[PDB]
Protein backbone atom coordinates (compact mmCIF):
# COMPACT_ATOMS: atom_id res chain seq x y z
CA UNK A 1 0.00 0.00 0.00
CA UNK A 2 3.09 2.22 -0.12
CA UNK A 3 6.39 1.62 -1.93
CA UNK A 4 9.52 0.21 -0.34
CA UNK A 5 13.22 0.34 -1.18
CA UNK A 6 15.09 -2.91 -1.70
CA UNK A 7 17.71 -3.40 0.98
CA UNK A 8 20.28 -4.76 -1.46
CA UNK A 9 20.55 -1.57 -3.44
CA UNK A 10 20.70 0.55 -0.32
CA UNK A 11 22.67 -1.12 2.45
CA UNK A 12 25.41 -2.96 0.56
CA UNK A 13 28.76 -1.24 0.12
CA UNK A 14 28.95 0.79 -2.01
CA UNK A 15 25.35 1.97 -1.84
CA UNK A 16 24.08 1.77 -5.40
CA UNK A 17 21.14 4.06 -4.73
CA UNK A 18 23.62 6.38 -3.07
CA UNK A 19 25.75 6.51 -6.18
CA UNK A 20 22.76 6.72 -8.51
CA UNK A 21 21.41 9.78 -6.73
CA UNK A 22 24.80 11.00 -5.39
CA UNK A 23 23.50 10.87 -1.84
CA UNK A 24 25.61 9.89 1.13
CA UNK A 25 24.49 6.66 2.84
CA UNK A 26 23.80 8.56 6.04
CA UNK A 27 21.40 10.73 4.05
CA UNK A 28 19.89 7.67 2.43
CA UNK A 29 19.14 5.93 5.71
CA UNK A 30 17.83 9.22 7.03
CA UNK A 31 15.39 9.42 4.13
CA UNK A 32 14.15 5.88 3.69
CA UNK A 33 13.23 5.33 7.32
CA UNK A 34 11.26 8.59 7.61
CA UNK A 35 13.81 10.37 9.76
CA UNK A 36 14.27 13.36 7.46
CA UNK A 37 12.43 14.85 4.51
CA UNK A 38 13.87 15.44 1.07
CA UNK A 39 13.06 18.18 -1.42
CA UNK A 40 12.09 16.06 -4.39
CA UNK A 41 11.40 18.96 -6.74
CA UNK A 42 11.49 22.73 -6.89
CA UNK A 43 10.31 25.56 -9.12
CA UNK A 44 12.32 28.35 -10.73
CA UNK A 45 10.00 30.97 -12.19
CA UNK A 46 7.64 31.15 -9.22
CA UNK A 47 10.78 30.84 -7.11
CA UNK A 48 12.37 34.03 -8.42
CA UNK A 49 9.13 36.05 -8.80
CA UNK A 50 7.92 35.30 -5.32
CA UNK A 51 11.54 35.51 -4.18
CA UNK A 52 11.31 39.21 -4.97
CA UNK A 53 7.85 39.60 -3.43
CA UNK A 54 8.68 37.41 -0.44
CA UNK A 55 11.98 39.07 0.32
CA UNK A 56 9.85 42.21 0.54
CA UNK A 57 7.41 40.23 2.71
CA UNK A 58 10.07 38.92 5.09
CA UNK A 59 11.52 42.42 5.35
CA UNK A 60 8.04 43.55 6.42
CA UNK A 61 7.92 40.63 8.84
CA UNK A 62 11.32 41.49 10.33
CA UNK A 63 10.20 45.11 10.64
CA UNK A 64 7.14 44.05 12.64
CA UNK A 65 9.40 41.73 14.66
CA UNK A 66 11.76 44.61 15.48
CA UNK A 67 8.71 46.69 16.39
CA UNK A 68 7.82 43.95 18.86
CA UNK A 69 11.42 43.87 20.09
CA UNK A 70 11.77 47.58 20.76
CA UNK A 71 8.30 47.53 22.28
CA UNK A 72 9.78 44.98 24.67
CA UNK A 73 12.64 47.46 25.11
CA UNK A 74 10.09 50.17 25.98
CA UNK A 75 8.36 47.85 28.47
CA UNK A 76 11.72 47.00 30.05
CA UNK A 77 12.62 50.69 30.17
CA UNK A 78 9.32 51.44 31.92
CA UNK A 79 9.90 48.60 34.39
CA UNK A 80 13.45 49.91 34.89
CA UNK A 81 12.06 53.35 35.67
CA UNK A 82 9.80 51.55 38.15
CA UNK A 83 12.99 50.04 39.58
CA UNK A 84 14.34 53.60 39.75
CA UNK A 85 11.23 54.77 41.61
CA UNK A 86 11.52 51.81 44.01
CA UNK A 87 15.31 51.97 44.45
CA UNK A 88 16.40 55.63 44.52
CA UNK A 89 13.32 57.33 45.95
CA UNK A 90 12.87 55.46 49.25
CA UNK A 91 15.38 54.04 51.68
CA UNK A 92 17.13 51.22 49.84
CA UNK A 93 20.53 49.55 50.08
CA UNK A 94 23.69 50.51 48.20
CA UNK A 95 23.86 47.42 45.98
CA UNK A 96 20.31 46.03 46.28
CA UNK A 97 19.12 49.26 44.63
CA UNK A 98 21.30 48.37 41.63
CA UNK A 99 20.79 44.59 41.65
CA UNK A 100 17.19 45.18 40.57
CA UNK A 101 18.53 47.30 37.69
CA UNK A 102 21.03 44.58 36.79
CA UNK A 103 18.20 42.04 36.87
CA UNK A 104 16.17 44.28 34.59
CA UNK A 105 19.13 44.47 32.23
CA UNK A 106 19.37 40.67 32.44
CA UNK A 107 15.68 40.46 31.52
CA UNK A 108 16.25 42.79 28.56
CA UNK A 109 19.26 40.73 27.45
CA UNK A 110 17.32 37.47 27.48
CA UNK A 111 14.29 39.14 25.86
CA UNK A 112 16.34 40.55 22.99
CA UNK A 113 18.13 37.19 22.83
CA UNK A 114 14.76 35.47 22.37
CA UNK A 115 13.78 37.97 19.68
CA UNK A 116 17.25 37.54 18.19
CA UNK A 117 16.88 33.77 18.10
CA UNK A 118 13.55 33.87 16.31
CA UNK A 119 15.07 36.53 14.04
CA UNK A 120 17.88 34.11 13.21
CA UNK A 121 15.34 31.34 12.68
CA UNK A 122 13.38 33.50 10.22
CA UNK A 123 16.64 34.49 8.51
CA UNK A 124 17.66 30.83 8.36
CA UNK A 125 14.37 29.76 6.85
CA UNK A 126 14.66 32.52 4.27
CA UNK A 127 18.20 31.43 3.46
CA UNK A 128 16.95 27.86 3.12
CA UNK A 129 14.15 28.93 0.80
CA UNK A 130 16.61 30.86 -1.34
CA UNK A 131 19.04 27.92 -1.48
CA UNK A 132 16.29 25.36 -2.07
CA UNK A 133 17.20 22.73 -4.66
CA UNK A 134 16.30 19.09 -5.38
CA UNK A 135 18.05 16.18 -3.63
CA UNK A 136 18.38 18.39 -0.53
CA UNK A 137 17.76 16.92 2.89
CA UNK A 138 15.86 18.83 5.55
CA UNK A 139 16.38 17.55 9.09
CA UNK A 140 14.71 19.42 12.02
CA UNK A 141 10.97 18.80 11.47
CA UNK A 142 9.83 22.20 12.74
CA UNK A 143 11.87 24.01 10.11
CA UNK A 144 10.32 21.81 7.44
CA UNK A 145 6.84 22.54 8.77
CA UNK A 146 7.43 26.29 8.80
CA UNK A 147 8.94 26.11 5.33
CA UNK A 148 5.97 24.12 4.04
CA UNK A 149 3.23 26.26 5.53
CA UNK A 150 4.95 29.44 4.43
CA UNK A 151 6.02 28.45 0.91
CA UNK A 152 3.95 25.37 0.09
CA UNK A 153 4.25 26.29 -3.58
CA UNK A 154 7.56 26.43 -5.49
CA UNK A 155 8.67 22.93 -4.43
CA UNK A 156 7.47 19.52 -3.38
CA UNK A 157 8.95 17.54 -0.55
CA UNK A 158 8.15 14.03 0.57
CA UNK A 159 9.74 11.57 2.94
CA UNK A 160 10.86 8.01 2.42
CA UNK A 161 10.45 5.43 -0.29
CA UNK A 162 7.83 7.28 -2.33
CA UNK A 163 10.16 10.28 -2.42
CA UNK A 164 12.94 7.96 -3.59
CA UNK A 165 10.66 6.67 -6.34
CA UNK A 166 9.87 10.25 -7.32
CA UNK A 167 13.59 11.04 -7.35
CA UNK A 168 14.43 8.18 -9.69
CA UNK A 169 11.43 9.27 -11.78
CA UNK A 170 12.87 12.77 -12.15
CA UNK A 171 16.36 11.63 -13.04
CA UNK A 172 17.91 11.41 -16.48
CA UNK A 173 20.63 8.79 -16.64
CA UNK A 174 21.91 10.47 -19.80
CA UNK A 175 22.38 13.90 -18.21
CA UNK A 176 24.25 12.49 -15.22
CA UNK A 177 26.11 10.16 -17.56
CA UNK A 178 27.42 12.97 -19.75
CA UNK A 179 28.13 15.07 -16.66
CA UNK A 180 30.29 12.35 -15.18
CA UNK A 181 31.95 11.63 -18.52
CA UNK A 182 32.94 15.27 -18.69
CA UNK A 183 34.16 15.16 -15.09
CA UNK A 184 36.32 12.08 -15.65
CA UNK A 185 37.53 13.79 -18.83
CA UNK A 186 38.53 17.06 -17.16
CA UNK A 187 38.64 16.53 -13.41
CA UNK A 188 41.22 14.98 -11.15
CA UNK A 189 41.96 13.95 -7.60
CA UNK A 190 39.18 12.85 -5.29
CA UNK A 191 36.52 14.17 -7.65
CA UNK A 192 37.88 11.81 -10.30
CA UNK A 193 37.72 8.82 -7.96
CA UNK A 194 34.18 9.58 -6.78
CA UNK A 195 33.05 10.31 -10.34
CA UNK A 196 34.50 7.01 -11.53
CA UNK B 1 8.65 -12.83 7.82
CA UNK B 2 5.87 -13.06 5.25
CA UNK B 3 3.31 -12.93 8.03
CA UNK B 4 4.97 -9.84 9.47
CA UNK B 5 4.98 -8.07 6.11
CA UNK B 6 1.37 -9.07 5.39
CA UNK B 7 0.28 -7.88 8.84
CA UNK B 8 1.97 -4.50 8.64
CA UNK B 9 0.86 -3.85 5.08
CA UNK B 10 -2.77 -4.64 5.87
CA UNK B 11 -2.61 -2.43 8.94
CA UNK B 12 -1.12 0.41 6.89
CA UNK B 13 -3.85 0.04 4.28
CA UNK B 14 -6.44 0.13 7.06
CA UNK B 15 -4.80 3.22 8.54
CA UNK B 16 -4.83 5.16 5.28
CA UNK B 17 -8.43 4.03 4.81
CA UNK B 18 -9.21 5.33 8.28
CA UNK B 19 -7.52 8.67 7.98
CA UNK B 20 -4.78 8.89 10.56
CA UNK B 21 -2.32 11.53 11.76
CA UNK B 22 1.06 11.74 10.12
CA UNK B 23 3.02 10.22 13.01
CA UNK B 24 1.09 6.95 13.05
CA UNK B 25 1.22 6.54 9.27
CA UNK B 26 4.94 7.30 9.12
CA UNK B 27 5.63 4.90 11.96
CA UNK B 28 3.64 2.23 10.16
CA UNK B 29 5.44 2.77 6.88
CA UNK B 30 8.81 2.63 8.63
CA UNK B 31 7.70 -0.63 10.24
CA UNK B 32 6.73 -1.99 6.83
CA UNK B 33 10.06 -0.91 5.37
CA UNK B 34 11.97 -2.60 8.16
CA UNK B 35 9.88 -5.73 7.68
CA UNK B 36 10.76 -5.98 3.99
CA UNK B 37 14.39 -5.34 4.91
CA UNK B 38 14.19 -8.22 7.37
CA UNK B 39 12.62 -10.42 4.72
CA UNK B 40 15.24 -9.86 2.06
CA UNK B 41 18.19 -9.83 4.48
CA UNK B 42 17.55 -10.20 8.20
CA UNK B 43 20.29 -8.87 10.42
CA UNK B 44 21.60 -6.57 7.73
CA UNK B 45 20.44 -3.17 8.97
CA UNK B 46 20.87 -3.06 12.72
CA UNK B 47 19.12 -5.49 14.99
CA UNK B 48 18.32 -8.93 13.55
CA UNK B 49 14.72 -10.03 13.84
CA UNK C 1 52.81 15.71 39.63
CA UNK C 2 55.37 13.16 38.55
CA UNK C 3 53.28 11.89 35.65
CA UNK C 4 54.37 13.51 32.40
CA UNK C 5 51.69 12.05 30.13
CA UNK C 6 49.02 12.82 32.70
CA UNK C 7 50.38 16.37 32.84
CA UNK C 8 50.15 16.69 29.06
CA UNK C 9 46.58 15.42 29.15
CA UNK C 10 45.91 17.76 32.07
CA UNK C 11 46.83 20.78 29.99
CA UNK C 12 45.30 19.11 26.92
CA UNK C 13 41.72 18.54 28.02
CA UNK C 14 40.05 21.64 26.45
CA UNK C 15 37.15 21.40 28.93
CA UNK C 16 36.98 22.85 32.44
CA UNK C 17 33.99 22.77 34.72
CA UNK C 18 32.89 19.43 36.13
CA UNK C 19 29.38 19.49 34.68
CA UNK C 20 30.87 20.80 31.44
CA UNK C 21 32.74 17.51 31.28
CA UNK C 22 29.66 15.60 32.45
CA UNK C 23 27.64 16.81 29.47
CA UNK C 24 30.58 15.84 27.25
CA UNK C 25 30.52 12.31 28.67
CA UNK C 26 26.73 12.15 28.36
CA UNK C 27 26.86 13.44 24.79
CA UNK C 28 29.49 10.92 23.75
CA UNK C 29 27.84 7.96 25.45
CA UNK C 30 24.12 8.68 25.08
CA UNK C 31 23.58 10.82 22.08
CA UNK C 32 19.88 11.26 21.44
CA UNK C 33 19.07 12.69 24.84
CA UNK C 34 19.04 16.20 26.35
CA UNK C 35 21.80 17.24 28.81
CA UNK C 36 19.49 17.76 31.87
CA UNK C 37 22.55 18.01 34.15
CA UNK C 38 21.27 15.93 37.06
CA UNK C 39 20.45 13.06 34.69
CA UNK C 40 24.03 13.20 33.46
CA UNK C 41 25.14 13.60 37.08
CA UNK C 42 23.44 10.46 38.31
CA UNK C 43 24.36 8.44 35.21
CA UNK C 44 28.08 8.27 35.87
CA UNK C 45 27.19 7.31 39.42
CA UNK C 46 24.68 4.82 38.03
CA UNK C 47 26.93 3.25 35.44
CA UNK C 48 29.76 2.30 37.79
CA UNK C 49 28.61 2.60 41.41
CA UNK D 1 12.13 -18.92 -22.39
CA UNK D 2 11.47 -22.16 -20.54
CA UNK D 3 8.87 -22.73 -17.82
CA UNK D 4 9.38 -26.43 -17.12
CA UNK D 5 13.05 -26.28 -18.26
CA UNK D 6 13.66 -29.06 -20.75
CA UNK D 7 17.41 -29.38 -21.12
CA UNK D 8 18.41 -26.96 -23.85
CA UNK D 9 19.73 -23.65 -22.51
CA UNK D 10 22.48 -21.29 -23.47
CA UNK D 11 22.12 -18.29 -21.18
CA UNK D 12 20.86 -17.38 -17.75
CA UNK D 13 20.12 -13.68 -18.05
CA UNK D 14 19.77 -12.22 -14.61
CA UNK D 15 17.99 -8.92 -14.39
CA UNK D 16 16.54 -6.41 -11.98
CA UNK D 17 12.83 -7.22 -11.88
CA UNK D 18 10.23 -4.46 -12.04
CA UNK D 19 6.83 -4.25 -10.39
CA UNK D 20 5.13 -5.14 -13.67
CA UNK D 21 7.35 -8.20 -13.92
CA UNK D 22 6.50 -9.29 -10.39
CA UNK D 23 2.77 -8.80 -10.74
CA UNK D 24 3.02 -10.55 -14.10
CA UNK D 25 4.85 -13.45 -12.47
CA UNK D 26 2.41 -14.17 -9.74
CA UNK D 27 -0.77 -16.18 -9.73
CA UNK D 28 -2.60 -14.17 -7.10
CA UNK D 29 -2.25 -11.47 -4.50
CA UNK D 30 -2.02 -13.08 -1.09
CA UNK D 31 -3.81 -10.83 1.35
CA UNK D 32 -4.24 -12.69 4.59
CA UNK D 33 -1.71 -13.86 7.20
CA UNK D 34 -3.61 -17.09 7.98
CA UNK D 35 -1.34 -20.03 7.27
CA UNK D 36 -3.34 -23.21 7.94
CA UNK D 37 -6.75 -23.57 9.58
CA UNK D 38 -6.24 -24.56 13.19
CA UNK D 39 -8.67 -27.47 13.20
CA UNK D 40 -9.19 -28.89 9.73
CA UNK D 41 -5.48 -28.54 8.77
CA UNK D 42 -6.15 -27.33 5.25
CA UNK D 43 -4.82 -24.16 3.62
CA UNK D 44 -6.98 -21.11 4.01
CA UNK D 45 -8.53 -18.82 1.45
CA UNK D 46 -6.10 -16.04 0.42
CA UNK D 47 -3.60 -17.19 3.04
CA UNK D 48 0.08 -17.87 2.68
CA UNK D 49 -0.65 -21.41 1.47
CA UNK D 50 -3.85 -20.70 -0.41
CA UNK E 1 11.95 -39.72 20.66
CA UNK E 2 10.25 -40.02 17.28
CA UNK E 3 11.82 -41.11 13.97
CA UNK E 4 11.34 -37.66 12.32
CA UNK E 5 8.85 -38.73 9.67
CA UNK E 6 7.46 -35.69 7.92
CA UNK E 7 4.46 -35.40 5.66
CA UNK E 8 2.92 -32.30 4.20
CA UNK E 9 -0.86 -32.18 4.20
CA UNK E 10 -1.32 -33.45 0.68
CA UNK E 11 -2.39 -36.54 -1.21
CA UNK E 12 -0.39 -38.16 -4.01
CA UNK E 13 -2.26 -40.46 -6.39
CA UNK E 14 -0.32 -41.62 -9.44
CA UNK E 15 -2.50 -41.94 -12.51
CA UNK E 16 -1.37 -41.59 -16.10
CA UNK E 17 -1.19 -38.08 -17.51
CA UNK E 18 -3.59 -38.73 -20.37
CA UNK E 19 -4.05 -35.99 -22.94
CA UNK E 20 -6.21 -37.58 -25.63
CA UNK E 21 -9.59 -36.77 -24.10
CA UNK E 22 -10.51 -34.51 -21.20
CA UNK E 23 -13.59 -32.79 -19.99
CA UNK E 24 -14.77 -30.08 -22.40
CA UNK E 25 -14.37 -26.61 -20.97
CA UNK E 26 -15.46 -23.10 -21.86
CA UNK E 27 -13.44 -19.93 -21.22
CA UNK E 28 -14.67 -16.91 -19.28
CA UNK E 29 -12.94 -13.63 -20.08
CA UNK E 30 -13.20 -11.67 -16.86
CA UNK E 31 -12.35 -7.99 -16.83
CA UNK E 32 -11.23 -5.96 -13.82
CA UNK E 33 -11.87 -2.29 -13.17
CA UNK E 34 -8.47 -1.10 -14.39
CA UNK E 35 -8.91 -2.39 -17.94
CA UNK E 36 -7.31 -5.75 -17.17
CA UNK E 37 -8.57 -8.92 -18.81
CA UNK E 38 -8.12 -12.41 -17.41
CA UNK E 39 -9.28 -15.82 -18.57
CA UNK E 40 -10.60 -18.63 -16.39
CA UNK E 41 -11.20 -22.02 -18.02
CA UNK E 42 -14.52 -23.25 -16.66
CA UNK E 43 -16.26 -26.45 -17.68
CA UNK E 44 -19.34 -26.60 -19.89
CA UNK E 45 -21.84 -27.71 -17.25
CA UNK E 46 -20.68 -24.97 -14.92
CA UNK E 47 -22.37 -21.84 -13.64
CA UNK E 48 -20.04 -18.98 -14.53
CA UNK E 49 -20.21 -16.23 -11.88
CA UNK E 50 -20.43 -12.62 -12.94
CA UNK E 51 -17.45 -11.57 -10.83
CA UNK E 52 -14.27 -13.44 -9.99
CA UNK E 53 -11.13 -12.85 -7.94
CA UNK E 54 -8.38 -12.88 -10.54
CA UNK E 55 -4.58 -12.82 -10.30
CA UNK E 56 -4.54 -9.02 -10.14
CA UNK E 57 -6.27 -9.24 -6.78
CA UNK E 58 -9.24 -7.12 -7.82
CA UNK E 59 -12.79 -8.28 -8.37
CA UNK E 60 -12.86 -8.81 -12.12
CA UNK E 61 -16.33 -8.83 -13.62
CA UNK E 62 -17.36 -10.84 -16.64
CA UNK E 63 -16.84 -8.95 -19.87
CA UNK E 64 -20.26 -9.97 -21.19
CA UNK E 65 -22.59 -7.32 -19.87
CA UNK E 66 -24.85 -9.50 -17.76
CA UNK E 67 -24.48 -7.20 -14.68
CA UNK E 68 -26.20 -9.32 -11.99
CA UNK E 69 -26.39 -6.28 -9.61
CA UNK E 70 -25.30 -7.78 -6.25
CA UNK E 71 -26.44 -4.59 -4.40
CA UNK E 72 -23.75 -4.81 -1.77
CA UNK E 73 -23.83 -4.24 1.99
CA UNK E 74 -24.04 -0.94 3.82
CA UNK E 75 -20.92 1.03 4.76
CA UNK E 76 -19.92 -0.44 8.13
CA UNK E 77 -19.96 2.47 10.59
CA UNK E 78 -18.69 6.02 10.39
CA UNK E 79 -17.55 8.47 13.01
CA UNK E 80 -20.70 10.40 12.16
CA UNK E 81 -22.66 7.28 13.09
CA UNK E 82 -20.71 6.92 16.33
CA UNK E 83 -21.53 10.54 17.08
CA UNK E 84 -25.20 10.18 16.18
CA UNK E 85 -25.75 7.00 18.20
CA UNK E 86 -25.14 8.91 21.44
CA UNK E 87 -26.10 12.52 20.70
CA UNK E 88 -29.12 14.50 19.56
CA UNK E 89 -30.09 16.69 16.63
CA UNK E 90 -30.66 19.85 18.66
CA UNK E 91 -27.55 18.97 20.70
CA UNK E 92 -25.38 19.03 17.59
CA UNK E 93 -27.26 22.11 16.38
CA UNK E 94 -26.53 23.81 19.70
CA UNK E 95 -22.84 22.92 19.49
CA UNK E 96 -22.79 24.13 15.88
CA UNK E 97 -24.35 27.42 16.97
CA UNK E 98 -21.87 27.69 19.85
CA UNK E 99 -18.85 27.21 17.62
CA UNK E 100 -20.38 29.51 15.00
CA UNK E 101 -20.62 32.25 17.63
CA UNK E 102 -17.08 31.29 18.60
CA UNK E 103 -15.88 31.95 15.06
CA UNK E 104 -17.75 35.26 15.23
CA UNK E 105 -15.87 36.13 18.42
CA UNK E 106 -12.68 34.85 16.77
CA UNK E 107 -12.76 36.71 13.46
CA UNK E 108 -14.86 39.82 14.11
CA UNK E 109 -14.78 39.71 17.91
CA UNK F 1 22.69 26.34 34.13
CA UNK F 2 19.56 26.37 31.97
CA UNK F 3 20.63 29.35 29.85
CA UNK F 4 24.07 27.94 29.11
CA UNK F 5 24.17 27.86 25.33
CA UNK F 6 26.50 24.87 25.22
CA UNK F 7 23.78 22.84 26.97
CA UNK F 8 20.96 23.75 24.59
CA UNK F 9 23.43 23.55 21.70
CA UNK F 10 24.29 19.99 22.71
CA UNK F 11 20.55 19.34 22.97
CA UNK F 12 20.16 20.66 19.43
CA UNK F 13 22.97 18.34 18.38
CA UNK F 14 21.41 15.42 20.25
CA UNK F 15 18.11 15.77 18.45
CA UNK F 16 20.14 15.52 15.22
CA UNK F 17 20.88 11.85 15.74
CA UNK F 18 20.60 8.82 13.48
CA UNK F 19 19.05 6.52 16.14
CA UNK F 20 18.92 3.22 14.26
CA UNK F 21 16.80 1.88 17.11
CA UNK F 22 13.49 2.49 15.35
CA UNK F 23 11.64 2.16 18.65
CA UNK F 24 13.76 4.97 20.08
CA UNK F 25 13.12 6.98 16.93
CA UNK F 26 9.37 6.63 17.36
CA UNK F 27 9.62 7.48 21.05
CA UNK F 28 11.66 10.60 20.30
CA UNK F 29 9.00 11.46 17.74
CA UNK F 30 6.07 11.10 20.13
CA UNK F 31 7.90 12.96 22.88
CA UNK F 32 7.44 16.22 20.98
CA UNK F 33 3.89 17.33 21.72
CA UNK F 34 2.85 17.87 25.33
CA UNK F 35 0.02 16.36 27.34
CA UNK F 36 -3.41 17.87 27.91
CA UNK F 37 -5.85 18.35 30.76
CA UNK F 38 -9.60 18.02 31.22
CA UNK F 39 -10.69 21.39 29.84
CA UNK F 40 -8.41 20.79 26.86
CA UNK F 41 -10.07 17.43 26.20
CA UNK F 42 -13.52 18.98 26.60
CA UNK F 43 -12.65 21.68 24.07
CA UNK F 44 -11.18 19.11 21.69
CA UNK F 45 -14.26 16.89 21.88
CA UNK F 46 -16.38 20.00 21.31
CA UNK F 47 -14.38 20.81 18.18
CA UNK F 48 -14.54 17.20 16.95
CA UNK F 49 -18.30 16.85 17.36
CA UNK F 50 -18.92 20.33 15.95
CA UNK F 51 -16.80 19.69 12.87
CA UNK F 52 -18.38 16.28 12.43
CA UNK F 53 -21.87 17.77 12.40
CA UNK F 54 -20.62 20.63 10.24
CA UNK F 55 -19.26 18.36 7.53
CA UNK F 56 -22.42 16.27 7.85
CA UNK F 57 -24.64 19.29 7.26
CA UNK F 58 -22.35 20.45 4.48
CA UNK F 59 -22.74 17.00 2.92
CA UNK F 60 -26.51 17.34 3.29
CA UNK F 61 -26.60 20.78 1.65
CA UNK F 62 -24.12 19.51 -0.95
CA UNK F 63 -26.91 17.29 -2.24
CA UNK F 64 -29.47 19.59 -3.98
CA UNK F 65 -29.32 22.01 -1.04
CA UNK F 66 -29.04 25.70 -0.27
CA UNK F 67 -26.60 27.70 -2.34
CA UNK F 68 -24.34 28.61 0.55
CA UNK F 69 -22.95 32.11 1.04
CA UNK F 70 -19.20 32.30 0.63
CA UNK F 71 -18.92 33.64 4.19
CA UNK F 72 -21.04 30.95 5.87
CA UNK F 73 -19.39 28.35 3.64
CA UNK F 74 -15.97 29.64 4.70
CA UNK F 75 -16.67 29.62 8.43
CA UNK F 76 -18.26 26.17 8.39
CA UNK F 77 -15.37 24.88 6.26
CA UNK F 78 -12.96 26.28 8.82
CA UNK F 79 -15.00 24.58 11.54
CA UNK F 80 -14.82 21.30 9.61
CA UNK F 81 -11.06 21.53 9.16
CA UNK F 82 -10.43 22.65 12.74
CA UNK F 83 -12.36 19.67 14.06
CA UNK F 84 -10.06 17.19 12.38
CA UNK F 85 -7.05 19.29 13.35
CA UNK F 86 -8.18 19.01 16.97
CA UNK F 87 -8.77 15.29 16.45
CA UNK F 88 -5.22 14.75 15.22
CA UNK F 89 -4.09 16.90 18.15
CA UNK F 90 -5.92 14.54 20.50
CA UNK F 91 -4.50 11.36 19.00
CA UNK F 92 -0.95 12.70 18.93
CA UNK F 93 -1.46 13.90 22.49
CA UNK F 94 -2.49 10.52 23.82
CA UNK F 95 0.06 8.36 21.97
CA UNK F 96 2.10 8.24 25.19
CA UNK F 97 -0.61 6.42 27.15
CA UNK F 98 -0.74 3.84 24.36
CA UNK F 99 2.98 3.28 24.80
CA UNK F 100 2.42 3.00 28.55
CA UNK F 101 -0.15 0.26 28.05
CA UNK F 102 1.74 -1.66 25.38
CA UNK F 103 4.99 -1.64 27.35
CA UNK F 104 3.58 -4.38 29.59
CA UNK F 105 2.00 -6.60 26.92
CA UNK F 106 5.35 -7.36 25.30
CA UNK F 107 7.47 -10.48 25.30
CA UNK F 108 4.90 -12.97 24.04
CA UNK F 109 4.46 -13.46 20.32
CA UNK F 110 4.23 -9.95 18.94
CA UNK F 111 7.14 -7.55 18.83
CA UNK F 112 7.03 -4.15 20.47
CA UNK F 113 6.25 -1.71 17.68
CA UNK F 114 3.41 -3.85 16.33
CA UNK F 115 1.85 -3.71 19.79
CA UNK F 116 2.28 0.06 19.90
CA UNK F 117 0.71 0.42 16.47
CA UNK F 118 -2.33 -1.68 17.24
CA UNK F 119 -2.75 0.26 20.45
CA UNK F 120 -2.76 3.39 18.31
CA UNK F 121 -5.54 1.94 16.19
CA UNK F 122 -7.53 1.21 19.32
CA UNK F 123 -6.88 4.78 20.42
CA UNK F 124 -8.41 5.97 17.15
CA UNK F 125 -11.45 3.82 17.88
CA UNK F 126 -11.69 5.14 21.44
CA UNK F 127 -11.58 8.78 20.44
CA UNK F 128 -14.20 7.98 17.82
CA UNK F 129 -16.59 6.54 20.40
CA UNK F 130 -15.58 8.92 23.20
CA UNK F 131 -18.23 11.07 24.86
CA UNK F 132 -17.24 14.09 26.92
CA UNK F 133 -20.61 14.89 28.51
CA UNK F 134 -20.21 11.99 30.95
CA UNK F 135 -17.67 14.08 32.85
CA UNK F 136 -14.86 11.54 33.01
CA UNK F 137 -11.25 11.94 31.98
CA UNK F 138 -10.46 10.64 28.52
CA UNK F 139 -7.79 8.11 29.55
CA UNK F 140 -10.35 6.28 31.68
CA UNK F 141 -12.53 5.57 28.67
CA UNK F 142 -9.67 5.05 26.24
CA UNK F 143 -7.90 2.42 28.36
CA UNK F 144 -10.61 -0.13 27.59
CA UNK F 145 -10.33 0.21 23.83
CA UNK F 146 -6.53 0.35 23.80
Amino acid sequence: AAPVTHIWYFKGVPSRLGYLLDLAPKDLEKIIYFAAYVITSVDEEMRHNELSTLEAEMAVERKAVEDQRDGELEARAQKLEADLAELEAEGAKADARRKVRDGGEREMRQIRDRAQRELDRLEDIWSTFTKLAPKQLIVDENLYRELVDRYGEYFTGAMGAESIQKLIENFDIDAEAESLRDVIRNGKGQKKLRAL
Amino acid sequence: LYRRVINRNNRLKRLIDLGAPEIIVNNEKRMLQESVDALFDNGRRGRPV
Amino acid sequence: GFSEIMRSTLEKDNTVGTDEALLDIYRKLRPGEPPTKESAQTLLENLFF
Amino acid sequence: GAMLDVNFFDELRIGLATAEDIRQWSYGEVKKPETINYRTLKPEKDGLFC
Amino acid sequence: DRVLRGSRLGAVSYETDRNHDLAPRQIARYRTDNGEEFEVPFADDAEIPGTWLCRNGMEGTLIEGDLPEPKKVKPPRTHWDMLLERRSIEELEELLKERLELIRSRRRG
Amino acid sequence: EDESEALRQARKDAELTASADSVRAYLKQIGKVALLNAEEEVELAKRIEAGLYATQLMTELSERGEKLPAAQRRDMMWICRDGDRAKNHLLEANLRLVVSLAKRYTGRGMAFLDLIQEGNLGLIRAVEKFDYTKGYKFSTYATWWI
